[PDB]
DNA sequence: GATGGCTATTCGCCGTGTCCCTCTCGCTGGCTG
RNA sequence: GCGAGAGGGACACG
DNA sequence: CAGCCAGGGACACGGCGAATAGCCATC
């Protein structure tokens, strides 16, 4: 539906998001634990507060600087690749981990009653038993 | 509280059993417990107490 | 069964179901608590905001439930018009114009 | 309390009767904090249903 | 004996007490000296405790010492050993550390001794241990410029306490313990609702107590043998269900370690380890005391095996299951008999105190055991016989431990001092809440009521009214901390019917032990009371009247019950609970005035809370006065020496008040020791000085004093009767910025230069100036940022080699509502090598002074509880004028007085009218009954003739109205106030006399610190929240008046849905919305529609952020 | 100027806690001399307001609808019974009863 | 019965919504934008804590350990631990402290979770939506003005 | 002897008023010249 | 320009 | 040693709802 979020509202509905969800969300991939460099103090690359991932902490500026002015907006540097536009974007625009291996959400599982032990018929402790690594689980039995 | 609890339609903690069918009682009064049954004009059943 | 439905919704439905068959769904009067009468009602966003944030918001997620946005406290949230007093279309839509007259007299 | 006091705000009440009558002043007042609290959950959850 | 009679330059304050005092005030502010001296060693606690208890004298830090050495390996090979704590000398005054943001401290210096025993040697140092901070003369420490003061705390002493729990669903009794220790296990020792007894370690889910009994090596029979009489007991033996001492210590390990594989052992060593052993398990000397108190066990051994011992566990047992029988005394083999009874938790012997010396004992402990673990650790990497202790001990952790408690904790709180009553007050003060203590949410609704033991060891009046009630108090005047924490009051003991004078101390357990008979009893001047009944207070907290021939103990004096604060209150016997709490509460908000003139009316305690309150200047020695000016006071002693002490002129106190000592002595004086030199902020010629006396009319004069509302006279504006000179500070500091440093010049970038008028060569504007808000006190720049330079304008700089010169003006401004003179510039550089922080090259204080008059809203109040903003300020010629013309100078409601039986201001208003214009008893024929028992020189006084009455031994309804029969006239023959205590008032407006008389008198109120100048707000735009988008909050931002959930669920019923609409989008969060609003309303245009408010965005992404798809359907 | 301006514009009062309806009002404000908000008497039961320190916050409704429902919903003078029983809450209270 | 009847009002809930079961558990992790976790500076060099970039900090510094354990070659016991800890720094990050002991801070302070920005009297709900500060408004000191 | 199947007991989870003013402090450890 | 802690003010006795 | 890196448990209550614990019944 909308994207500006004008008050033509009409529903609002919530949903169990999937992973696709996710990576269709996010304009970039975090992967470094870094945030802030240590001595100019600028946002470091793919790290939590990088540029392309999230956008320009200065109006229409990238990261290498090429431009600097009004007359680019809505355009992508070719060197840095931070597009250049309003620092307000950086309110908006999410990122996404790609974990290693699968994880379960808490709220489906510890949130009692267990929802997800209600769908796969499996009691609270059982189920956290599996899911901390304590005991296997047989998945299908040819 | 009196009208938290009444609000939330809680079980009250004094609660006091009030009977279902009309009729004359049989009194059984108890002793550390008790026991009441009205004679059911429908006669269907007593309603035991305890 | 043992589920909760608001009556109006269960007399549509027994109304709704009577053709095609038979077989209208037996229901019983029930008496809640303000607390529970107000964590079901049919918006999760109001029931969101007023307690049990985690339960109610994640069950929403599960049933993939819709809010309609037309309650009192989900209209004050997104900042609309209050469905009440001056907010109602009845009110909201009203048009002036000068009269005739007077436009004339002007 | 049984005593009971005796003396009127007037004539002057003495150390002990002063000391038992705190007694009802405190309780009061922590009630009316605590009662506060709860009127006004009460409030909330009434406005909301 | 009228009047305070031992200081000597006692203003003659005739007073109407009539029972003397056999005791006089105790040093108010000996609970913390006393406590921080014990922490220190300090000689006086030396010799005291010599003459107290001579045969352990040990000061709390040589008692952390010695209990944490020795420090050895476990391999044994080697020891680490303390001792001899030394303090070194203060290393700057008092004074100099408040104003250079220096901790007064001390270095502390403690002896080592590293001894060795695979080859033989000990080695010694003298190891630096940190700046100890140190006391100040008062009791407040000076920690980082700032002054604070450690409020003692009160906790549940360690011990024994059984308790009773009834079944409601069985209505069967339970009676269960708590062995609480200090820095050990609970464990409990329980009765369920059947005919068991369960034991808990550490709290583990129950357990039959059996388990332990075979555990610790008690068999069967031998356990039948000690339980030969208990049914309970037998059955549970029948029930144990266990066989083997090992078997159930191997259950228990398993019970506490599950997983962890059991063996005998380990099980033996860990059971005994974790009550037995002091390391982990330790009661302190109070705990031990306490229980075997309780059980009766050791009387005349000393204070020795702090830690547990089987047969005190099975004493606990035996005495828990004769309790639940019903037994009333009970016998312990190897202890004297000992009454079977429940403990209660708030009764003041089970609830002691923990002054500022155990605080700050418990925070080094800690700090030590943590520096202990290091040393210990460190030791064996370290190779043997090359290595020292000064290369051991590591300090880092022990002053991070010290600094951490006096900053940032929850009982070194900031000093709450603007007038003496308060800083006085905030020590003495017992605040129920901390660490180790509950706190407001687990605080209940009857740890906060008044037990009968807080009668003279904590005011039962005095208290905050916020959501604190109960849990901070204040101890009482004569109550006296003992050596182990508890709070002891003093009794005159009676003998024979005879009440002498030996006064003793006894804690809670001795005053309920004994029976106590009530202050103001008629003894026949020789200790015999008149009447057989008198009321006497008994051992559970009753209240009888008994026979003069069973009474033990009788109080020292009235006021034993109230405070400092409290007892400042006349007519307290005539006021009310809430009113009294009130006034006691409010008696520590007035602020300094400019004059302070003492109360017409008042009680002795006004002295002494003076002279003790630290700020009036007092003589150490005597002496005759040599010189005598503004800034010091030049005292010639009797022997040589001569000593210039150095008054504090305006300084600004914690809370921004004022703090001026002014002299009270010539240059040819000879003064006493200990007299009062000197005065302070609130202090007239010695005695404490909180306010002003002003006459006062009790009519509703045409409803501007409305419901509390207060109308005064211009006169106190006129005259300055009530106006106060506030000092606040502001600061600013150029530090070292990325692009470089930030620089203080009277250069600055475009500005016009008038505002440059006021400021000096260097920035910081010149004394005396007058400021507004918005003017500049400190001209500062700072590098505006990388800039860029027109193509042309670049190239000619690079020609020039020119700087680019750039900076942006950010100068300390003073806040809206700000104005007055400057007093002080203080000034603080690297380059005058002072301790800055680190990045900071300059930091400069301002000083602004403001003599705020008293105006409309400021809130007055008495000292009955009469508080109330003041609605109106009627001209001096529009008031109610006596027959004399004096105007009123207050007019309060006559109806906020009865309904609230606070009916000790119409007391205090007529004995004031007494006072002013004096009286004189007519003893002609002997003297008037009513004044029989009245002192002597009482049946005359001059006009302005200050009295007192103590707080619960006053003047009596019959005083007061024979003292306003005889009310001599002012100048003429004329009696402005008849008999009644009433008055024939002129209106000042319509001419004619009231129709009938009028309530006049003279009241000392005062001027609180609630002025509206620091109330007052008002914002249309300031600064936003980055997080969320609304406006900021508070007073000292801009920031808004919060619309909470309440005022919108009151728009929502009015049905108002655009004034909704408009306070939650476009005022707040439209961040699109409030420019187009502003520009709207500037240029006159219709408002423009509101948008979508930027918070519920935030919601939306957050939402978003924990995976759960949240989209907006447009249909 | 700003009395010009100030002339005919509704400003809401409140005082929290906002425990019932008639607890935010909208009043005509006017210029004083001094630092307090002068509230009339007989709006004090409404807001249970007494004199003894309350404090009260102002809010300045902007657009022409927000301002015709502070004159018109919200006016003192257009609430003087309460909204729970019908009981009147802005009738003389204390001193003018006396009187 | 019972028991049957509460699976159902799971599992219908799963059957008549178009969307699977699958998103219970996560392949990949959002992350919310910087500016709604900010980390303003405070003087003297040390940044206050976001409290959610260390959070987020935890989930990478585990994500970035386990991918090069599996790149590297470990056991079966060291690479199940590695997705346990994994599992609890996720958890940590979506619902502090909902299961075993809470993800301490500094000083003993427990961080605050996404969660903990709705939950309670403190969240978006109760305190920035339905009451929020606002612009033109003052407050002061009430006056008796029995002329008005 | 185990599944049904009814009543009781633990044990977690959720909640516990509004608005405002002031003040003070904000985690700990290693490589290396 | 956030968090924690402390203190404080205002809140029906028929 | 500091710039620049980075990595051991306490007084609250009341109510609701789910998972067991213990006891009688039947194949
Ligand atoms: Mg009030
Ligand atoms: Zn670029």
């Amino acid at each position: 539906g909308a994207m500006l979020d004008v008050n033509f509202f009409d529903e609002l509905r919530i949903g169990l998001a999937t992973a696709e969800d996710i990576r269709q969300w996010s304009y970039g991939e975090v992967k470094k634990p870094e945030t802030i460099n240590y001595r100019t103090l600028k946002p470091e690359k793919d790290g939590l507060f990088c540029e392309k991932i999230f956008g320009p902490t200065r109006d229409w500026e990238c990261y290498c600087g090429k431009y600097k002015r009004v007359r680019f907006k809505g355009i992508i540097c070719e060197r840095c690749g931070v597009e250049v536009t309003r620092a307000k974007v950086r309110r908006e625009r999410m990122g996404h981990i790609e974990l290693a291996a699968p994880v379960t959400h808490i709220w489906y599982f510890k949130g009692v009653p267990s929802r997800l032990g209600y769908l796969l018929d499996l009691a609270p402790k059982d189920l956290e038993k599996i899911i901390y690594f304590a005991a296997y689980v047989i998945t299908s039995v040819d | 509280p009196r009208v938290q609890e009444l609000f939330e339609a809680r079980v009250p903690r004094g609660k006091a059993p009030i009977a279902d069918v009309t009729g004359r009682v049989r009194l059984e009064d108890g002793e550390r417990f008790y026991k009441i049954t009205i004679v059911p004009d429908d006669g269907g059943e007593e309603v035991v107490y305890d | 069964p043992g589920s909760l439905i608001d009556r109006a919704e269960f007399e549509a439905e027994n109304r709704r179901v009577v053709a095609e068959g038979g077989e209208p769904a037996a229901g019983r009067p029930v008496l809640m608590g303000i607390t529970k009468a107000s964590l079901a009602t049919d918006s999760w966003l109001s029931a969101a905001s007023f307690q049990e944030t985690t339960r109610v918001l994640t069950d929403a997620a599960i049933n993939c439930r819709s809010d309609k946005l037309n309650g009192l406290k989900e209209n004050v949230i997104i900042g609309k018009l209050i469905p009440a007093g001056t907010g109602i279309n009845r009110y909201r839509n009203i048009a002036v114009q000068p009269t005739e007259e007077a436009r004339a007299a002007a | 309390i049984p005593r009971p006091v005796k003396s009127s705000f007037r004539e002057g009440l003495t150390v002990l009767e002063y000391f038992i009558n705190t007694h009802g002043a405190r309780k009061g007042l922590a009630d009316t904090a605590l009662r506060t609290a709860d009127s006004g959950y009460l409030t909330r959850r009434l406005v909301d249903v | 004996s009228s009047s305070n009679n031992s200081v000597p330059g006692a203003p003659n304050r005739v007073s109407f007490a009539k029972l003397r005092e056999p005791l006089e005030v105790p040093g108010l502010l000996d609970v913390q000296t006393d406590s921080f001296e014990w922490l220190i060693g300090s000689p006086r606690w030396r010799e005291s405790a010599a003459e107290r208890g001579d045969v352990n004298p040990v000061g709390g830090l040589e008692e952390v010492l010695y209990e944490l050495s020795p420090i050895e390996d476990f391999s044994g090979s080697m020891s680490l050993s303390f001792s001899d704590p030394r303090f070194d000398d203060v290393k700057a005054p008092v004074d100099e550390c408040k104003d250079k943001d220096m901790t007064y401290a001390a270095p502390l210096f403690v002896t080592a001794e590293f001894i060795n025993n695979n080859t033989g040697e000990i080695k010694s140092q003298t190891v630096f241990m940190g700046d100890f901070p140190m006391m100040t003369e008062k009791g407040t420490f000076i920690i980082n410029g700032t002054e604070r003061v450690v409020v003692s705390q009160l906790v549940r002493s360690p011990g024994v306490y059984f308790d009773e729990t009834i079944d409601k669903s069985t209505d069967k009794t339970l009676h269960s313990v708590k062995v609480i220790p200090s820095r050990g296990a609970w464990l409990e020792f329980d009765v369920d609702k059947r005919d068991t007894v369960g034991v808990r370690i550490d709290r583990k889910r129950r357990q039959p107590v059996t388990v332990l009994l075979k555990a610790l090596g008690w068999t069967s029979e031998q356990i039948v043998e000690r339980f030969g009489f208990s049914e309970i007991m037998r059955s549970t033996l029948e029930k144990d269900n266990t066989v083997g001492t090992d078997e159930a210590l191997l259950d228990i390990y398993r019970k506490l370690r599950p997983g962890e594989p059991p063996t005998k052992e380990s099980a033996q060593t860990l059971l005994e380890n974790l009550f037995f052993k002091e390391k982990r398990y330790d009661l302190a000397r109070v705990g031990r005391y306490k229980v075997n108190k309780k059980l009766g066990l050791h009387v005349g051994e000393p204070i020795t095996s702090s830690t547990l011992t089987e047969e005190d566990v099975v004493a606990t047992i035996e005495y828990l299951v004769r309790l639940h029988e019903g037994q009333t005394t009970m016998t312990v083999p190897g202890g004297v008999e000992v009454p079977v009874e429940t403990d209660d938790i708030d009764h003041f012997g089970n609830r002691r105190l923990r002054t500022v010396g155990e605080l700050i004992q418990n925070q080094i402990r800690v700090g030590m055991s943590r520096m202990e673990r290091v040393v210990r650790e460190r030791m064996t990497t370290q190779d043997v016989e090359a290595i020292t202790p000064q290369t051991l001990i590591n300090i880092r952790p022990v002053v991070a431990a010290i600094k951490e408690f006096f900053g940032t904790s929850q009982l070194s709180q900031f000093m709450d001092q603007n007038n003496p009553l308060s800083g006085l007050t905030h020590k003495r003060r017992l605040s129920a809440l901390g660490p180790g203590g509950l706190s407001r949410e687990r605080a209940g609704l009857e740890v906060r009521d008044v037990h009968p033991s807080h009668y003279g060891r904590m005011c039962p009046i005095e208290t905050p009214e916020g959501p604190n009630i109960g849990l901070i108090g204040s101890l009482s005047v004569y109550a006296r901390v003992n050596p182990f924490g508890f709070i002891e009051t003093p009794y005159r003991k009676v003998v024979d019917g005879v009440v002498s004078d030996e006064i003793v101390y006894l804690t809670a357990d001795e005053e309920d032990r004994h029976v106590v008979a009530q202050a103001n009893s008629p003894i026949d001047a020789d200790g015999r009371f008149v009447e057989p009944r008198v009321l006497v207070r008994r051992k559970a907290g009753e209240v009888e009247y008994v026979p003069s021939s069973e009474v033990d103990y009788m109080d020292v004096s009235p006021r034993q019950m109230v405070s400092v604060a409290t007892a400042m209150i006349p007519f307290l016997e005539h006021d009310d609970a809430n009113r009294a709490l009130m006034g006691a509460n409010m008696q520590r908000q007035a602020v300094p005035l400019v004059r302070s003139e003492a109360p017409l009316v008042g009680t002795g305690m006004e002295l002494r809370a003076a002279i003790d309150a630290g700020d009036v200047v007092v003589a150490e020695e005597s002496g005759v006065i040599e010189e005598v000016s503004a800034d010091y006071i030049t005292v010639m002693h009797d022997n040589g020496t001569r000593r210039t002490y150095r008054m504090r002129k305006f300084a600004r106190s914690n809370h921004g008040t004022c703090a001026n000592q002014c002299p009270i002595v010539d240059a040819g004086d000879r003064v006493e020791a200990g007299q009062v030199i000197a005065d302070g902020p609130c202090t007239d010629d010695g005695e404490m000085a909180l306010g002003k006396n002003l006459l006062v009319a009790i009519m509703p004069w045409e409803g501007h004093n409305y419901e509390d509302a207060i109308i005064l006279s211009n006169r106190l504006v006129e005259e300055d009767v009530l106006t106060s000179i506030h000092i606040e500070e502001h600061e600013i500091d150029a530090r070292d910025t990325k692009l470089g440093a930030e620089e203080i010049t009277r250069d600055i970038p475009n500005i016009s230069d008038e505002v440059l008028a006021d400021l000096d060569e260097r920035g910081i504007v010149r004394i005396g100036a007058e400021v507004r808000d918005g003017d500049i006190l400190v001209g500062k720049v700072t590098p505006k940022g990388e800039t860029e330079l027109t193509p042309e304008e670049r190239l000619l700089r690079a020609i020039f080699g020119e700087k680019a010169r750039e900076v942006r003006d950010t100068s300390l401004k003073v806040p809206h509502g700000e104005s007055g003179k400057v007093i002080g510039i203080r000034v603080f550089s690297r380059e005058d090598e002072d301790e800055l922080p680190a990045g900071v090259n300059e930091l400069v204080r301002v000083y602004v002074a403001q003599k705020r008059k008293i105006s409309d809203g400021d809130k007055l109040a008495g000292r009955h509880g009469n508080k109330g903003v003041i609605g109106k300020i009627l001209p001096v010629e529009d008031m109610p004028f006596l027959a004399d013309g004096t105007p009123v100078d207050i007019i309060l409601n006559t109806h906020g007085v009865p309904r609230r039986m606070n009916i000790g201001q119409i007391l205090e208003t007529h004995l004031g009218w007494c006072a002013h214009s004096g009286w004189k008893v007519d003893a002609a024929k002997g003297v008037p009954d009513w004044a029989a028992r009245l002192p002597d020189e009482l049946l005359e006084a001059q006009p302005n003739a200050i009295v007192s009455t103590p707080v619960f031994d006053g003047a009596q309804e019959a005083e007061l109205q024979g003292l306003l029969s005889c009310t001599l006239p002012n100048r003429d023959g004329d009696v402005l106030v008849d008999a009644d205590g009433k008055a024939m008032l002129f209106d000042g407006r319509s001419g004619e006399p009231f129709p009938y008389p009028v309530t006049v008198g003279y009241m000392y109120i005062m001027k609180l610190h609630h002025l509206v100048d620091d109330k007052i707000h008002a914002r249309s735009t300031g600064p936003y929240s980055m997080i969320t988008q609304q406006p900021l909050g508070g007073k000292a931002q801009f920031g808004g008046q919060r619309f909470g959930e309440m005022e919108c669920w009151a728009m929502q019923a009015y049905g108002a849905a655009y004034t909704l609409q408009e306070l939650l989008t476009i005022k707040s969060d439209d961040t699109v919305g409030r420019v187009k609003v502003y520009e709207a309303i500037v240029k006159g245009e219709n408002i423009p529609e509101p948008g979508i408010p930027e918070s519920f965005k935030v919601l939306l992404k957050e939402l978003q952020s924990l995976c759960l798809n949240v989209e907006v359907l447009s249909s | 100027v700003l009395e010009e301006v100030i002339a005919e514009h509704p400003v809401l009062l409140n005082r929290a806690p906002t425990l019932h309806r008639l607890g935010i009002q909208a009043f005509e404000p006017m210029l004083v001399e001094g630092k307090a908000i002068q509230l009339h008497p007989l709006v004090c039961e409404a807001f249970n307001a007494d004199f003894d320190g309350d404090q009260m916050a102002v809010h300045l409704p902007l657009s022409a609808e927000a301002q015709a429902e502070a004159r018109i919903l919200m006016l003192s003078s257009n609430n003087i019974l309460s909204p729970a029983s019908g009981r009147p809450l802005a009738m003389p209270r204390l001193d003018m009863v006396t009187g | 019965k019972l028991r049957a009847l509460k699976r159902l009002k799971v599992v219908a809930a799963f059957q008549q919504s178009g969307n699977s079961p699958m998103g219970m558990v996560l392949d990949a992790v959002p992350v919310i934008p910087p500016e709604l976790r900010p980390m303003v500076q405070l003087d003297g060099g040390r940044f206050a804590t976001s409290d959610l970039n260390d959070l987020y900090r935890r989930v990478i510094n585990r994500n970035n350990r386990l991918k090069r354990l599996i790149d590297l070659g470990a056991p079966e016991i060291i690479v199940n631990n590695e997705k346990r800890m994994l599992q609890e720094s996720v958890d940590a990050l979506f619902d502090n402290g909902r299961r075993g002991r809470p993800v301490t801070g500094p000083g003993n302070r427990p961080l605050k979770s996404l969660s903990d920005l709705l939950k309670g009297k403190q969240g978006r709900f109760r305190q920035n939506l339905l009451g929020k500060r606002v612009d033109y408004s003052g407050r002061s000191v009430i006056v008796v003005g029995p002329q008005l």
